[PDB]
RNA sequence: GGUACACGAAAAACCUUACCUAGACUUGACAUCCUUGGCAAAAUUAUGGAAACAUAAUGGAGGUUAACCGAGUGACAGGU
RNA sequence: CAAACGUGCUACAAUGGCCAAUACAAACAGUCGCCAGCUUGUAAAAGUGAGCAAAUCUGUAAAGUUGGUCUCAGUUCGGAUUGAGGGCUGCAAUUCGUCCUCAUGAAGUCGGAAUCACUAGUAAUCGCGAAUCAGCUAUGUCGCGGUGAAUACGUUCUCG
């Protein structure tokens, strides 16, 4: 019985795929060690917030796929994906993670630059005199 | 700055009145507005009458000034003081 | 003690040969052909 | 005008230590957007913090922060023109802000070295009561008791 | 002296890098569209007239 | 029975979509009129230029609109055609605006 | 203030496109823009007694269609189909001999609510040395007598021959300009009169389009 | 002034160019209307040329004048 | 060009400079073009030469991660200015194109009075693409994504 999630953030995808295991989760991601595909900071358990305040002892093997962005995005899409393939098993578990806000979209995207500005809403520098 | 295979750059119009020009002794002052044209060993020992803009203003070649521009050493514009606004 | 000369000489020869060479090669295109809107092959 | 105070970015959670302000010093310390060169110098100054007192560095970062915490706040009131500053009591969240403000504002203008050094040199002198931010909140604790008439009136 | 520019544009020159690209509804020299040959105040008249197919106002 | 063109790729591009819609559905229903399997309809990205232009004529160059065209892409390859396919072919008339890329 | 073109505001999202054709490279892009402007202009500047209310092109590889909608086609047809040949020889110069040109002069069914002829008959009128107050009031009221909705009229110019311009508007009806669902045709003409340059604008609305759709739907041709 | 000053100009070596100095032209480099013919303009090679432009050359697609190539011709064209 | 102002770029630096390895985008554009690979070259580039009329082929992502070095100095900061030699476009690069290589190494160590922008995928910042264009110190303009903050107690003052 295995779990299917895909998780999107900053125009980046994911498939996160969840699988039962009892010999250590064994987090991976793109076949590669995370730890090497993402910075050693808070962001490699940025990842794991969910799997954490919940639990990771049922050891759930890892099978990530992310194709786009960059590495926080990557992290918030596979957050995403792991949170909605976890919406699959057991349904007290899945619910304990909205006590948090971690199974919503964050519709925060990129502005778009707009003409006679510097960026998205700002302006040149103004001369009264 | 300007390629090797390309080389140097004259009008051939200059290039064929400085042959006529060097096999004639009596040298007068060759009036050519080709500033762009570069010095040539075989223009050594001619005058030229370059056009500034203006006029045609005279310079004569040495066996020194070969390889610059024939525009190069004269002028365009003219600028030696200015007058106090107030 | 050249004092210049002979390395310009040698452009300036380069230069002449490249003035006497000139051929009237005047062109203006490159790539050919392939250029329709097709149709459905008779209408 | 505004009559309205909408959802304030609350974020609290931390890893390494457990304490909302380690990320608060964090992004004070940010610059240029980097999180990760803002976060290794916080944890290598952690880290140096080991060597030498002995002792475990959120205790006394929270020791020296505590020490900075200011009490006063000299805001700016109209009188005929300029200002004759009120004491207001500052709320608890902005008093750990202006304190951690200080703190890192201070550490980046250390006679030491790369910051690492640096910072944990200012919370060093900080967790003994003795140092720049201590002055700085010494200097605008002393101010206020001068100006403690104008207190009563504020707007 | 305008329409002379016009007509100058149009006959070949005796150079390649002498050609350059005129509106030809007007004869306005810059600011000229190489993918319509219009320049950029004749090609707000057309688009905001539907002679020019699929350009639309844009949003974003 | 014969077919004379193996692996037909018909390529649809046009500036407006819903003609390229109805196109698409009137040439699956004669085709399958026919003796012909479908790959299917398939959606490719749609080709965006847009261009900005100063809307004054003198001065004030920071009041500039913007246009768009989009260039809407479909692609659809027929496997076997044969002549009662390819003949029935011939009478579809394709609305201008729809621009048709047949490769063979 | 400034207000966007009404008739470009609503382009390709009600409204379709007066010439509808593919070229094949940005150099016959450019030639294919330009020929039907000139030929556009044609049929409107001179051939104007006729109210000729809207031409569509279209083109493909080598074959090029005209679709003329006019109120009075006996000018355009002439005398025993007479003008009408002299104007197609006009057409195939402009455009060229090696093409072919597929005229398809159509009549028109409710020929007022147009915003092209209209503002042409308010041109004629102030041309004609006809009082602005005079010529206006009939046009409104024959226009709107033919049973459509609220219409736009602004006349800038030197009015009435005077040496300070002026501009008289005139609007007898809901006229909701921000609404893009709503039909609203704009034309706009210059009126040559002997004091200078008169400008004439003319909203008219024709009701609620409730058909999603980029129109391909027969638009004031239809008879009431 | 805000509402000009990386603005018109989303590309000034030549061109652009509207400016100056010069070398050349006059129903004109472009257009119509009229009396009148079309048995060309091009492009390119020569010579003189700063290049305009001149004198000589292959005399040119075509379609019998369609378009243009012209003559004659005054209303006029032209002006950033 | 004796000068003054406006808008931007580059800096005054170890939150960094240099060297090596290396991971992750979106959008757009392309047959006088994109140009892969190969050969030559200290390099700009040249030659050969496929592939792509394009979700196919091409347009190296940089910040970021690790390792080495520099040890606070007008410096391995900073790049101006200047000299020489090369490459490309173009009839043609002196007035007046830009790129590369070598040589030099101005000022500047946080900037007075006074001011500008800004309430999240935002400031700050890192790259990428397109337009006009043979070429162009566009550091400009229009767009795209990577990282990604702080603060708003209140209307007493200030401008509208
Ligand atoms: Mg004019
Ligand atoms: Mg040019
Ligand atoms: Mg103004
Ligand atoms: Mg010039
Ligand atoms: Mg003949
Ligand atoms: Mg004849
Ligand atoms: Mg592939
Ligand atoms: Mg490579
Ligand atoms: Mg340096
Ligand atoms: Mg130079
Ligand atoms: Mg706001
Ligand atoms: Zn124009």
């Amino acid at each position: 019985q295995s779990y299917y999630g895909l998780g999107r953030r900053k125009s980046s995808s994911a498939k996160v795929y969840l699988t039962p295991t009892q010999d250590k989760g064994k987090i991976t991601v793109n076949r590669r060690d995370p730890s090497e595909y993402f910075p050693n900071k808070l962001v490699i358990q940025d990842m794991e917030q969910p799997l954490d305040l919940t639990d990771l002892k049922k050891n759930f093997d890892i099978n990530v796929v992310v194709k786009g962005g960059g590495f926080t995005g990557q992290a918030g899409a596979i957050r995403l994906g792991i949170v909605r393939a976890l919406l699959q098993f057991n349904p007290e578990l899945k619910k304990i993670l909205k006590s948090k806000k971690l199974t919503t979209r964050d519709k925060r995207v990129k502005e778009r630059k707009k003409f006679g500005l510097y960026g998205a809403r700002r302006a040149p520098q103004f001369t009264k005199r | 700055s300007r390629s090797a295979k390309k080389g140097a750059f004259v009008d051939a119009h200059l290039l064929k009145k400085v042959i006529d020009m060097n096999k004639q002794e009596k040298k007068r002052p060759i009036k050519t507005w080709s500033r762009r044209s570069t010095i040539f060993p075989e223009f050594v020992g001619n005058t030229f009458a370059v056009h500034n803009g203006k006029t045609f203003i005279n310079v004569y070649v040495t066996d020194d000034m070969v390889g610059h521009k024939l525009g190069e050493f004269s002028p365009t514009r003219n600028f030696k003081q200015h007058t106090a606004n107030r | 003690v050249h004092g210049r000369a002979e390395k310009l000489s040698g452009k300036f020869n380069a230069g002449k040969a490249f003035l006497e060479n000139k051929t009237p090669k005047k062109a203006k295109g490159k790539t050919e052909e392939y250029t329709k809107h097709r149709s459905l092959n008779e209408l | 005008m505004r009559k309205n105070r909408a959802p304030k970015r609350t974020v609290l959670p931390d890893p390494v230590f457990n304490n909302t302000l380690v990320t608060r010093i964090i992004n004070v310390i940010m610059e240029d957007g980097k999180k990760g060169l803002a976060q290794r110098i916080l944890y290598g100054a952690f880290d140096l913090i080991e060597q030498r007192t002995k002792e475990k560095p959120l205790t006394v970062f929270e020791r020296a922060v505590g020490n900075v915490m200011p009490r006063l706040e000299l805001r700016v009131r109209r009188i005929a023109g300029s200002n004759y500053q009120v004491p207001t009591e500052v709320p608890q969240d902005r008093k750990i802000a202006l304190a951690l403000r200080w703190i890192a504002m201070f550490a980046r203008k250390r006679h030491e070295k790369t910051m690492l050094e640096k910072i944990a040199n200012e919370i060093i002198d900080a967790s003994n009561n003795t140092g720049a931010a201590i002055k700085k909140k010494d200097d605008t604790h002393k101010m206020a008791e001068a100006n403690k008439a104008f207190a009563h009136m504020r707007w | 002296a305008k329409k002379s520019l016009k007509v100058k544009q149009t006959r070949i020159p005796k150079f390649a890098v002498r050609a350059y690209t005129r509106c030809q509804r007007c004869g306005r020299a810059r600011a000229v569209l190489s993918h319509f040959g219009v320049c950029r105040l004749c090609f707000r008249e057309l688009a905001y007239a539907g002679a020019i197919p699929g350009v639309k106002k844009a949003s974003w | 029975n014969a077919v004379k063109y193996p692996e037909l790729k018909i390529k649809l591009e046009s500036y407006d979509s819903t003609l390229l819609d109805l196109t698409t559905k009137k040439i699956v229903e004669v085709v399958k009129g026919v003796d012909v399997k479908i790959k299917g309809p398939l959606p490719l990205p749609t080709k965006k230029e847009v261009i900005t232009i100063i809307r004054s004529p003198h001065v004030d160059k920071a009041s500039r609109e913007q246009f768009e065209k989009n260039r809407h892409k479909r692609l659809m390859i027929l496997v076997d055609v044969n002549q009662g396919a390819i003949d029935s072919l011939k009478r579809i008339k394709i609305p201008v605006g729809v621009t048709l890329r047949f490769s063979k | 203030g400034q207000k966007v073109n009404s008739n470009g505001l609503r382009f390709g999202i009600n409204k379709n496109w007066i010439s509808r054709w593919t070229a094949n490279s940005h150099a016959q892009t450019a030639k294919w823009l330009i020929e039907d402007e000139k030929i556009r202009n044609l049929f409107f500047v001179n051939y104007r007694n006729a109210q000729v209310s809207n031409v569509e092109i279209e083109r493909t590889q080598a074959t090029v269609d005209v679709f003329v909608y006019a109120a009075q086609p006996a000018f355009l047809i002439g005398s025993e189909n007479k003008n009408i040949q002299k104007i197609t020889k006009q057409i195939k110069q402009i455009i060229g001999r090696t093409t072919n040109l597929d005229l398809t002069i159509n009549e028109i069914g409710s020929p007022m609510l147009s915003a092209r002829i209209i503002a042409r008959d308010l041109a004629n009128a102030i041309e004609a040395r006809v009082p602005l107050r005079t010529a206006m009031r009939q046009s409104l009221i024959k226009v709107l007598k033919a049973g459509a909705n609220g219409i736009k009229v602004l006349v800038s110019g030197r009015l009435n021959g005077a040496e300070i311009a002026r501009d008289k508007m005139y609007i007898e009806g809901n006229m909701p300009l921000s609404t893009l669902r709503a039909d609203i045709d704009y034309a706009l003409e210059k009126a040559q009169t002997t004091y200078g340059v008169i400008g004439v604008k003319v909203w008219i609305n024709r009701g609620m389009i409730y058909t999603k759709g980029l129109n391909r739907t027969p638009a004031h041709i239809l008879h009431p």
